[PDB]
């Protein structure tokens, strides 16, 4: 079964209908009017009006701005593309800081298209070129069509084809109990190997068998493919299906990312709207969460001020957790949050806020439930109080360590004496600092 | 018009230089040894790869056994120099067709009640939506990488 | 280019002007030693 | 006798990470000494992280120098023992010249989740004793050998022209998988050493092989996540395996892996085994490092971290900032915090015992008791390196057993930190720079 | 003759059989305290069973530090790696410091590896190929000594078809390696055309076929680098060479891992043997903090190789940190690591004992007056000032027609070279002008 | 005149450190004066790099600007020649982006050291009377000198190369014996008639010659890098050479040189501008003057006591004690008027100008007023305000009027502080 993260129960905001939080629901608790607000939020992603605008959840450590973050992913679900990063992600050796963010900022935008595949497959049984009753006048024989005859695990049938395919049957090496498919939107014929049931005609042979396929000869599907527009970005970058010089010099090199140029986002632009407006295609805008923003370079934040004007961008989500810090790439200069004030004009602020000891209790067992622990109340009464003097990380921390000293000591449950077994054992942040500051002439 | 053509004269290397002063040559004796003691070795790669002690024990080399490479394919690629890199690209390009079909088609339902991969199974580059032969057989998307 | 005055090492040089092998040269001028092979005689496909 | 590549070292008689059943630590055991409190949370995250249940642990040792740090990560290393990976580098080692702080770690962390597939297999063994064919499609018959028994196959044509292209001939040692069709030489017997005297500029002598001639059987292999990750970065990737040579892998590859690592394990075709990151000296990571290590450890596969730091309060790098450790606050509570003691007299005797032992060392009581003495009034590695020096001076001497004597030569001949900086004041204008 | 240079007077620490320092012996003078030690260092690497042990030595310039290293080299002779780095070599524009430093700390240890090395030369009497395709290929080769027959495996005779080889060339086969040299037409057949674009060479005069045993040394850097890029296979004759530029690469910890496994299996069958070495990183102030940090890692290794370090700093201000001075320039954390050895300012009677051992192995014959007069000049200035007039002293002495230095010439020199200390001096009072 | 692509520069009058035999510096020769204590110390040191005995040895040449601290290196190289490597860069010049800082050093070190060796050859040379062919081939020419005559038959590799360069009758060939390459010299002057031309070799047809050859020890390092490692001696990519290769070429000469198959010339590196090497630079060139195979160093400097670069330190030349106790230093001193008109005399010559005996006096005086090389400066353009006159000789009028037109830079200094304001950022 799949593995335990630090954020596995958030599974929604948890609102009514009528928009209002719950106390207590989809994993969350507390923070209601963040909840509220995130709501908004969900709205506005879902309504496909908008470009660009952005919001960035502010409040200390450890008071659910990731979770925030990530809820509002599951709202949305798995159609639309939620991208993540974190600030310090921009400082790349191949590329400009600025070119991380504008790849971001078109991974975070879907289409949906869609299209039929078409293909024959079978054994070759014959290769029956069919001959007219006379020739043309002058000429000794032809050739009105090849019939080949293909058969699968549902049955066997004749396809009967233009003449030119029989060069094509011998640049492959085709030969008679073979399997080969053909690509009914072009025509083109490919072999795969002997079919298996042919495997014991030799003791050794160097061709690896395939088996016999299965379903009717011709097959048909359609098939609803998505792709970011930084994947039509790329490809048109530095194409593929070489045969040529300059493809295979390109690719036994070693592959480097590029500043791609404004001229081609510009021309990949003009051609989605003409599949869009002929119906072939859906677009989403999805969202773009910068996690960690505090480290971005000012370099980079006056970048942003032209990216989330622009008419395309996604919804961004930022985050931060500092106060009056100096911004990275300057010497002194002091703002909220570590951002500068003409960003931070561009941005509506949610506020997060600290939790109260009930609350953290409730959080502590909503772990213990989905980590997999049973906890007596008395030992939780006690891990609650733990929080309070501590933080909500160190006191939800010691959850598996006790269970593990718990089992070992042959219990089903933690206990009072287990909780104050691994406080012995581990500190904190808080009490860590004070051993240093007591013996600062040994470090 | 046409540019202005040169040429200098040759650069000028003694027999002394051509005959004793190459360490390719001179040092051939000690350079063997260096690929004698090679871990790309088709030896070494067999007795690594199969006949092990440890039910559980890593071995390098166990990824040959998932992309199609043999150990004879995998000395010769480490040691016969450029060409036979570009000679197992051209294959590799005719190779990812069949794979594609084989992948894209013939998917439903586990080989062997639900163990084993099959050979093969790492190269997963096909599988993208936008991979050359996804790319050939959707007559579609073949016109948004022009 | 280098000039030196030994039988030997002329023979060298010669064969790099010429281009090192038939299958190193066939594969930059022609893509692949099989393409050289087929171009030879796509005088007399149709469909090449 | 014959001097091995590997030698006797510092963390070397720790062989493991000595523990009663109920992970209560011995006084004495393998190899190690005190530090008792410490060791029974070394216990606890070891069988957190051999269950493998949770993923982005981390943990943290904290004290003083020359008391254990290190030594516990490399007993630690010892008890999980092989089968589970462990990968280990310094801080400084993330400062690539060819990838950003952000890739270093990002597979750092992706080489220590492995992952366990079953495969099916035969595969044809053997001496070559003769190759026959005629011309009526060609027609063959193919002779091998092994110590057990010799054999015969009637192979089709593509065999045929593959042999001839592979050039085998009688006495070469083969290998061929029926499922695959590719041959492979591996050599030639040593009972054809003789057949030529000017061998080609390489040809390699083997035994001829033993047992049955087509083996067929299952194999386990287990693969770290990141070769996976490295194989599909371009178009023949494994060769920067080796190489070192790949380029920030795009990301669209790692999320592509991690969704076919997942069904597989849906499918029971595959299990994820996760292993442990060390990183030793962490108070180096910059703080860019360590704000991305702020979201590494909240994926679904991670592994646990352990890290090791000597710092007080200090500068965090890249900033003005004073912080614990040289650590952000935002990083320290997800972490959680080991503390080591400074050790009693007991505790460097039954120590120096333990390096006499490995080093292979005789002392006199005496003796013993005067490197106590030095190894107390200065550091503890100290003390750890003059035993050698003093056997040394031992058998140049021609005796066996270190004495006192032996002791005073060596702390003569090599200072210590503390001496050698005294005696640097005293001339100190001779010396450059301050 | 060989260049005579800084340290070539130096053959040895020239200690007595007992350890202890003699006063003058093997090039070096005085300094019995700090060059006793060395010895116990010689003892070390020569016992082979230590990994990672270091040592430094410390003390202002001109005091010797260098000349003990390098007579540590002599004592242990050639068969022992012995690899001299400047810590300003770890600022690459290819690859990251720590790679060049575990290069550096690989290069340190050898592989000695024996063979007998077998040779056949002469002029090709006959070719005859060797069923349906060649077997072996028979060769008859001939020189003023008689004559043989060999029989070549066909990828030998690939080569002779390569190197244009026909019957009356006058070849060279190496017959371990598989080289073949043509070396001309043999004279003979000098006159089957009056010109033709051939040389002529005449008939052997030496053995047909000759043995030796002969011994080679690799070190497990050279595998390591060999073996991670694709080797070149380019004898010249491919012009795919042309293309792709070298350049190194940071070589993986799999493929080092790989090495050590290999390296272990040829010592267990007697094949090969290990010589561990040392590496001086000499001027080793000249590392940075990140550098220095690594260091702490790679010295607890259980491969690593003995390391000798060496500075003259004073309480200088650590590189990388813009603040944080530490003896001999040296982090406290690293200098906890290493066995310290001091080194001591020359009295003026021991100054002119190094002058006349210069002088004699320079080639300069000095009389007593003279040689008083360059001792004096030292006490003033530095011994190694004193030591540079002596050439130039006698180039004078030369052009006045003299066989010896008089106390004319070293006066003279004196007015017309100028000392640091001295020329500062001149610029303290021009101060405006420069 | 045709002109070179070596115009007159501003050391193109010295034409050698010029010294008596026993190293006395005469008052005024080939093309250099004064300097007495400064030419001598630069004379033994010539006779030391001329010797050659002795590795890895060092001089510092230091004074004020304006001293010939180049020029004594200018007319050193002169004097020593060519065939003993002499190489001269910047210090500015070893900040390379495509390679480490410590192996542009490295690599400036091994040009500046070279293997020499003597090799003999089998050469043909004369004018071709006939050259007949056939329809395998088989064809014959004739050869001639001024005093002998021969026919030779064809081998099959000289048909094909005679054949290829089309060589006819008349024409003056060399041929290399061993490796069939032909070099034409033209046509000989009787077959002028019906393109260079040429009178026909003296002596006998084939000559056993001797060459002697000789290439830099870093020349080898860079032919053994790669498949045609030679190309990257001019285009400059030689990045970064593995150290293990100069391990291998180092021991191989020391065995040429015991064996005798080859003898090795030390050279001369001469380190412009050394203030401005980092102290990670100095820390190599500190060790890197310890090998057998280190040539001599001069290094020029004109700084007072100052920080060294890369540090807060200062110290004497803005260079580190540590490595000023290697190496000897040499001073030069200011000159006096007799000296300065003297100089002034020199480039007047080199410039081809004539002046009156009291402009030569007067530019003297500004001479000393604005430092030597504004002096230097003021004869070429006096000369050309002297033709746009129609003037022969200088006059002190043509002198005071380009004292008029272009600045000193202490008189632009001053009428700078007149208008403070108006230039930027002071
Ligand atoms: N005891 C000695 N006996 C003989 N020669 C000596 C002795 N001590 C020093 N020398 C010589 O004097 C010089 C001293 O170089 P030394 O080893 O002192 O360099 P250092 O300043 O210690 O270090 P570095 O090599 O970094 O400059 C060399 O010529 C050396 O050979
Ligand atoms: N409102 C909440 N309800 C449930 N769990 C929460 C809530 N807020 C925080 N947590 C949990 O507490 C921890 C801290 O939250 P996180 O999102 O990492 O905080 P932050 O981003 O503010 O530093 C995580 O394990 C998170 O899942
Ligand atoms: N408890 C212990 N038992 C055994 N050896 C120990 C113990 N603690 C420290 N050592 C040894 O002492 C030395 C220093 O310990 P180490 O962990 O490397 O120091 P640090 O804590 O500063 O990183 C090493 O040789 C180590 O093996
Ligand atoms: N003795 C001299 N003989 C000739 N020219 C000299 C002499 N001294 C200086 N010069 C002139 O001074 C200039 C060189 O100045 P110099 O002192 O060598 O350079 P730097 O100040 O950069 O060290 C040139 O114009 C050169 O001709």
């Amino acid at each position: 079964t799949q593995r335990i993260a630090s954020h596995s129960h958030v599974k929604g905001l948890g609102l009514d209908e009528s928009g209002l939080a719950k106390q207590a629901a989809s994993g969350l608790v507390g923070q209601e009017n963040a909840r509220e607000a995130c709501g908004v939020i969900v709205e506005l992603i879902k309504s496909k009006k908008m470009a660009g605008r952005a919001v960035l959840l502010a409040g200390p450590p450890g008071t659910g701005k990731t979770a925030l973050a990530l809820a509002i992913a599951q709202e949305l679900g798995s159609k639309v593309p939620f991208c993540p990063m974190v600030g310090s992600e921009v400082y790349s050796t191949e590329i400009k800081k600025t070119e991380v963010l504008m790849e971001n900022f078109r991974r975070a935008i879907g289409l949906r298209i869609k299209e039929t595949k078409e293909v024959y497959e079978g054994e070759v049984t014959e290769l029956t070129p069919c001959e007219t009753e006379n020739p043309m006048g002058g000429y000794g024989k032809t050739i009105s069509h090849v019939i080949i005859g293909l058969k699968t695990a549902k049955g066997t049938k004749q396809l009967k084809l233009d003449p030119s395919i029989f060069e094509s049957l011998q640049k492959e090496r085709v030969e008679a109990g073979d399997v080969i498919y053909i690509e009914a939107n072009s025509g083109a014929v490919k072999r795969q190997g002997r079919c298996d049931t042919y495997a014991t005609e030799f003791d050794l042979e160097a061709e690896e068998y395939v088996p016999l396929p299965k379903g009717d000869v011709h097959k048909k599907k359609e098939i609803i493919q998505d792709v970011t527009l930084h994947d039509l970005d790329v490809a048109n970058a530095r194409p593929q299906g070489g045969q040529d010089i300059l493809s295979m010099m390109g690719q036994l090199m070693k592959p480097k990312k590029t500043e791609i140029t404004d001229k081609l986002r510009g021309e990949i632009n003009k051609v989605v709207n003409k599949y869009i407006d002929q119906g072939i295609a859906e677009l989403v805008p999805g969202v773009l969460f910068v996690d960690e923003v505090h480290m971005l370079d000012i370099e980079c934040f006056t970048y942003l001020h032209r990216a989330l004007e622009s008419s395309i961008a996604p919804i961004v989500i930022f985050a931060s957790n500092r106060g009056n810090c100096v911004i990275r790439g300057t010497e002194d200069i002091t703002s909220p949050h570590g951002i500068p004030l003409d960003l931070l004009d561009r941005v509506m602020i949610i506020r997060t806020m600290l939790y109260t000891p009930q609350e953290m209790k409730q959080i502590i067992k909503i772990r213990a439930q989905t980590e997999g622990i049973n906890i007596s109340e008395e030992a939780l009464n006690h891990l609650g109080e733990i929080g309070t003097k501590t933080t909500l990380r160190y006191s939800v921390q010691l959850l598996t360590p006790a269970n593990l000293l718990a089992k070992i000591n042959g219990k089903d449950s933690i206990e009072k004496e287990h909780v104050e077994e691994i406080s012995e054992l581990f500190y904190d942040a808080k009490s860590s600092a004070k051993i240093l500051a007591d013996q600062q002439d040994k470090y | 018009w046409s540019p202005f053509h040169i040429s200098l004269k040759p650069y000028h290397i003694s027999k002394f230089i051509y005959r004793h002063g190459q360490i390719r040559v001179f040092n051939h004796s000690r350079d063997r040894w260096l690929r004698v003691l090679s871990p790309f070795a088709p030896d070494y790669i067999q007795r690594s790869l199969f006949h092990r002690k440890g039910i559980n024990e890593e071995s390098c080399f166990s990824f040959l056994r998932f992309i199609d490479i043999s150990p004879a394919e995998m000395a010769n690629l480490m040691l016969q120099g450029l060409l036979a890199r570009w000679l197992a690209l051209f294959l590799s390009l005719k190779a990812s067709y069949r794979l594609h079909q084989l992948r894209s088609w013939g998917a439903p339902e586990g080989e062997s009640h639900q163990r084993y991969l099959r050979n093969k199974d790492f190269l997963l580059g096909v599988n993208f939506p936008l991979s050359f032969p996804n790319l050939c057989s959707c007559p579609l998307l073949k016109s948004l990488v022009f | 280019d280098s000039y030196c005055n030994d039988r030997s090492a002329e023979y060298e040089r010669r064969v790099l002007k010429e281009g090192g092998s038939l299958a190193a040269k066939q594969c930059l001028l022609n893509g692949a030693p099989e393409l050289a092979a087929d171009w030879l005689n796509r005088r007399s496909q149709f469909f090449p | 006798d014959v001097t091995r590549i590997e030698r006797i070292g510092a963390h070397s008689h720790i062989r493991g990470l000595g523990l009663d059943d109920a992970l209560e630590p011995r006084q004495a055991s393998q190899g190690m000494v005190g530090q008792l409190a410490a060791r029974r949370a070394a216990g606890v995250v070891l069988e957190m992280i051999r269950e493998g249940k949770i993923a982005g642990r981390a943990v943290l040792i904290a004290g003083q120098p020359g008391t254990g740090k290190t030594a516990i990560a490399m007993g630690m290393a010892q008890a999980l023992g092989p089968d589970t990976p462990f990968t280990a580098i310094a801080g400084s080692e993330i400062f690539s010249l060819e990838m950003s702080k952000t890739e270093a770690l990002t597979q750092a962390f992706r080489r220590s989740i492995g992952v366990r597939i079953k495969e099916e297999t035969e595969i044809i063994e053997g001496e070559v004793v003769e190759i026959q064919i005629d011309r009526p499609s060609k027609v063959g018959k193919l002779t091998l050998k092994t110590t057990e028994m010799e054999t015969i196959y009637d192979l089709g044509t593509k065999m045929i022209e593959s042999l001839t292209k592979d050039k085998v001939q009688a006495g070469d040692v083969i290998t061929i998988d029926k499922a695959t069709g590719k041959i492979s030489k591996l050599g030639r017997s040593f009972t054809r050493a003789r057949d030529y005297d000017a061998m080609g500029s390489q040809t390699k002598f083997v035994q001829c092989p033993d047992g049955e001639l087509q083996k067929r059987k299952e194999v386990v292999h287990t693969v770290s996540l990141h070769e996976i990750d490295v194989i599909n970065s371009r178009t023949q990737g494994f060769l920067a395996l080796f190489s070192g040579d790949t380029g920030e892998i795009k990301s669209e590859v790692r999320e592509q892996i991690n969704a076919k690592v997942a069904e597989w394990r849906e499918e029971g075709k595959a299990e994820i085994i996760p292993g442990v990151l060390f990183i030793d000296e962490v108070h180096m990571l910059d703080i860019e490092s360590f704000s991305f290590l702020n979201r590494a450890l909240e994926s679904d596969m991670a592994p646990v971290l352990i890290m090791a730091t000597n710092r007080g309060i200090t500068r965090i790098r890249g900033t003005s900032y004073q912080s614990p450790h040289g650590i952000p606050i935002d990083l320290l509570d997800r972490l959680l915090i080991v503390s080591t003691t400074p050790y009693s007299e007991k505790d460097t005797k039954q120590i120096l015992r333990i390096r006499c032992e490995e080093e292979d060392v005789e002392m006199s009581e005496d003796a013993y008791t005067v490197l106590t003495r030095i190894g107390l009034e200065t550091s503890l590695r100290y003390a750890i390196q003059l035993i050698t020096a003093a056997s040394l001076v031992c058998r140049k001497r021609k005796g066996t057993e270190v004495q006192v004597d032996d002791i005073k030569r060596v702390y003569s001949l090599f200072l210590d930190e503390s001496r050698s900086t005294q005696y640097m004041k005293e001339y100190q204008d001779a010396f450059l720079f301050n």
